[PDB]
C-alpha cells in the first residue's frame, strides 16, 4: 500500500492536479542460508523463541530475529518452555544456558 | 515473441533450512496519483446559441 | 457500405471517433487491471518436486502436469464452470499466462512466506511459516507445533470441501 517492501515512512509532494509519495521503505537484501529447527530440546522441555528463530550456521545453534541477521545465545531470557521433547516434529538437542547459572555458581 | 513473464528463479525450499537477510537496503519509490482536474463551467445558452 | 449514409454521417462530425476512443480506453483498462491483479512479481516461482510441506496438502491448488493448460484441479474446474462492426480484441495475458502467474504467487507464498512480496523470496519451512502467522493473529508458536498434524488434516479437509462445494453449487 505505502511502497515495495516493508514501510517505513512517506513524504508528500504536491504536482499540478496531483500528489507525488515518496514511500521510504526497509528491503531485506543479502540473504544466507541456515539450519533451522521449530525448537530446541534441553533437559525433557522444549523451548521455543519469544520473538524470533532457531539458527544454525553448521555446527552451533543461535536464536536471531527475523528479519535481520543477529545471532544471539539461546538463553532462558528469549525463549519460553511449553510442554516436552516428544510431541513437536523436527525438535533438536542443543543446550539451553542459564544467567542465573554463574551466579550460584560463585 | 510470446512475452517472458519474468526472471525464472526456483526457491531452494527445504523442510529445515531458512534465509535470513544480513544487510538491507533503504528504497525510496515514487508514487503519482490524480487527485483534482481543471474545473470547467459551459454556458448552455451561449455555447448553443451565442 | 452506403456512401451516402457515410457522407451523411459526416455531417455530425467526431462523435465516431469519440465512441471508439471511449472502447479503445475501455480494452486498454481491461488489460491494465489484469496487470494490476496478477502480475504483482517479477520472479517466476515454482514448487520442489518434493512436495514435503509438514503434511499439508496443495495438490487442489497446484498447478496439474497431467493437465495440457498446466492448471489446478481448483483452477480447471472454475474454467469449467464458466460458459455489423463488432470486434472482440483478445486479451493481453492469455489464461495460461494467468494460471502461470497465480502457481508462480502460490510457490512464492507457500515457500518463502511473505517475504517474496517484500523484497527476494527467502526460504522458509512451511511449518515455521505457519506458525509465523500464529504469531501474527496473536496465538503462540507452540499452539501451531504440537497441533500441526490436526492443522494439517483439518486444511486438507477444509481445501477438499471448497472444491465439493464449487463443484456442488451452480
Ligand atoms: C558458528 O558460529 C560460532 C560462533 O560464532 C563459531 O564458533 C567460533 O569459531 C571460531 C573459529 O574457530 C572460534 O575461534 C570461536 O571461539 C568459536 N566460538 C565459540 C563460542 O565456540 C562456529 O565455528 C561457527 N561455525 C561455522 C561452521 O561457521
Ligand atoms: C536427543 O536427546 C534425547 C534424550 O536423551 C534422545 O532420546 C533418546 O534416544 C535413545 C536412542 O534411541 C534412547 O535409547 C533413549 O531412551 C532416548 N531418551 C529419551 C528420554 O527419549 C534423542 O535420541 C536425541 N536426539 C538426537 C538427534 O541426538
Ligand atoms: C542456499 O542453498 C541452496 C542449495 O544449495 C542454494 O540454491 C542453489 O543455488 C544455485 C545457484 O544458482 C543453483 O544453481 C542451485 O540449483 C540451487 N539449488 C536449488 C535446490 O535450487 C541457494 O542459492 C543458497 N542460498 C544462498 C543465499 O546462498
Ligand atoms: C551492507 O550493505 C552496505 C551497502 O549499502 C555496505 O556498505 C558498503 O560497504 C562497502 C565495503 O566496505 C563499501 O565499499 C561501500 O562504500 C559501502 N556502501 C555504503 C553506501 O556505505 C555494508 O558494508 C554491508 N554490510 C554487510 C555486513 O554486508
Ligand atoms: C494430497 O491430496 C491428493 C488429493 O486430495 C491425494 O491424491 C489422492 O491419492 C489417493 C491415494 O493414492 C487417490 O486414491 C486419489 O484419487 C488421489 N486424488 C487425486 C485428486 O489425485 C494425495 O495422495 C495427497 N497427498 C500427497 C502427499 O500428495
Ligand atoms: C526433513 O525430511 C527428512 C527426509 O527427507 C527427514 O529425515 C527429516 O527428519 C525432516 N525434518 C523435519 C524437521 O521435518
Amino acid at each position: 500500500f505505502c511502497g515495495k517492501g516493508y514501510h517505513l515512512m512517506s513524504f508528500p509532494q504536491s504536482a499540478p492536479h496531483g500528489v507525488v509519495f515518496l514511500h521510504v521503505t526497509y528491503v531485506p537484501a543479502q540473504e544466507k542460508n541456515f539450519t533451522t529447527a521449530p525448537a530446541i530440546c534441553h533437559d525433557g522441555k522444549a523451548h521455543f523463541p519469544r520473538e524470533g528463530v532457531f539458527v544454525s550456521n553448521g555446527t552451533h545453534w543461535f536464536v536471531t530475529q527475523r528479519n535481520f541477521y543477529e545471532p544471539q545465545i539461546i538463553t532462558t531470557d528469549n525463549t519460553f518452555v511449553s510442554g516436552n521433547c516428544d510431541v513437536v516434529i523436527g525438535i533438536v538437542n542443543n543446550t539451553v544456558y542459564d544467567p542465573l547459572q554463574p551466579e550460584l555458581d560463585s | 515473441y510470446t512475452m517472458s513473464l519474468g526472471a525464472e528463479n526456483s526457491v531452494a525450499y527445504s523442510n529445515n533450512s531458512i534465509a535470513i537477510p544480513t544487510n538491507f537496503t533503504i528504497s525510496v519509490t515514487t508514487e503519482i496519483l490524480p487527485v483534482s482536474m481543471t474545473k470547467t463551467s459551459v454556458d448552455c445558452t451561449m455555447y448553443i446559441c451565442g | 457500405d452506403s456512401t451516402e449514409c457515410s457522407n451523411l454521417l459526416l455531417q455530425y462530425g467526431s462523435f465516431c471517433t469519440q465512441l471508439n476512443r471511449a472502447l479503445t480506453g475501455i480494452a486498454v483498462e481491461q488489460d491494465k487491471n489484469t496487470q494490476e491483479v496478477f502480475a504483482q512479481v517479477k520472479q517466476i516461482y515454482k514448487t520442489p518436486p518434493i512436495k514435503d510441506f509438514g503434511g499439508f496438502n496443495f495438490s487442489q491448488i497446484l498447478p496439474d502436469p497431467s493437465k495440457p493448460s498446466k492448471r489446478s484441479p481448483i483452477e480447471d474446474l472454475l474454467f469449467n464452470k464458466v460458459t455489423n462492426g463488432l470486434t472482440v480484441l483478445p486479451p493481453l495475458l492469455t489464461d495460461e499466462m494467468i494460471a502461470q502467474y497465480t502457481s508462480a504467487l502460490l510457490a512464492g507464498t507457500i515457500t518463502s512466506g511473505w517475504t517474496f512480496g517484500a523484497g527476494p523470496a527467502l526460504q522458509i519451512p512451511f511449518p515455521m511459516q505457519m506458525a509465523y502467522r500464529f504469531n501474527g493473529i496473536g496465538v503462540t508458536q507452540n499452539v501451531l507445533y504440537e497441533n500441526q498434524k490436526l492443522i494439517a488434516n483439518q486444511f486438507n479437509s477444509a481445501i477438499g470441501k471448497i472444491q465439493d462445494s464449487l463443484s456442488s453449487t451452480p
